[PDB]
């Protein structure tokens, strides 16, 4: 919540790009490839740890 | 009495891992007051991630 | 740089690079260090002319000998054809060399030779 | 009750395309005139072939 609609998700986006692309300068450096951090509720119902 | 089999799915044996066949690669974020360009960020991000 | 049984297996110089024809991070892999990396480059910038055999690549990637056209030399030999002493590449004296790592640091220039 | 298992026989698997460790080659041609001679040809066949 945050003070109105208070109901939102908080999902973040985060980069990467290849290292020995980076490697040096930032050539040009376009990201490769993009992942979505967010959280959820887990849990295991019906399963333990062996 | 050979009626045949029943075999429309296929069936995988998986890799113990999940994954086996990985790159590394580096973080990444975005370059300010540019309307483009990255930069490298290894504050506090390992610089070489699977 | 194939085999990808051999992706489990981490990369070696004297196995892809050498024998083989190792990728960048297949040679990063390889020598780990940003300057290992760097020389590596600038002897298969020299040394596409001895990729094979093994010896022809080692050799011109050591530099103790002539390679091509031996800019990859990296020895002791320290006297020229007509055998006037070599200058110290630092000295700007007798003949000041405005070729350094500025303009061409593949070649790697040494302390006298 | 205990007679053991009907196993006389393997179950391997495969590769899921049936081949991984290709390797690749070139288009080789009899050289004309002299025997035992040998040439390339690269006027149709691809240069290189998996
Ligand atoms: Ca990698
Ligand atoms: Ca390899
Ligand atoms: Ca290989
Ligand atoms: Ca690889
Ligand atoms: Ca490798
Ligand atoms: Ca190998
Ligand atoms: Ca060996």
């Amino acid at each position: 919540k945050q003070q109105n609609g208070k109901l939102e998700s908080q999902v973040e986006m985060q980069f990467f790009s290849t290292t020995e692309a980076t490697a040096g300068n930032g050539d040009n450096l376009t990201p490769k490839v993009v992942l979505y951090s967010e959280d959820v509720d887990i849990e295991t119902p019906d399963t333990h740890i062996s | 009495e050979n009626h045949g089999t029943e075999d429309e799915l296929p069936n995988y044996c998986f890799p113990l891992g999940g994954v086996i066949n990985t790159e590394t690669l580096t973080k990444v974020k975005p370059k300010t007051g540019q309307e483009n360009g990255w930069e490298k960020d290894a504050t506090e991000f390992s610089d070489k991630n699977e | 740089a194939n085999t990808f049984l051999e992706e489990v297996r981490k990369g070696n110089l004297e196995r892809e690079c050498v024998e083989e024809t190792c990728s960048y991070e297949e040679a990063f892999e390889a020598l780990e260090s940003s300057t290992a990396t760097d020389v590596f480059w600038a002897k298969y910038t020299a040394c596409e002319t001895a990729r094979t055999p093994r010896d022809k690549l080692a050799a011109c990637l050591e530099g103790n000998c002539a390679e091509g056209l031996g800019t990859n030399y990296r020895g002791h030999v320290n006297i020229t054809r007509s055998g006037i002493e070599c200058q110290l590449w630092r000295s700007r004296y007798p003949h000041k060399p405005e070729i350094n790592s500025t303009t061409h640091p593949g070649a790697d220039l040494q302390e006298n030779f």
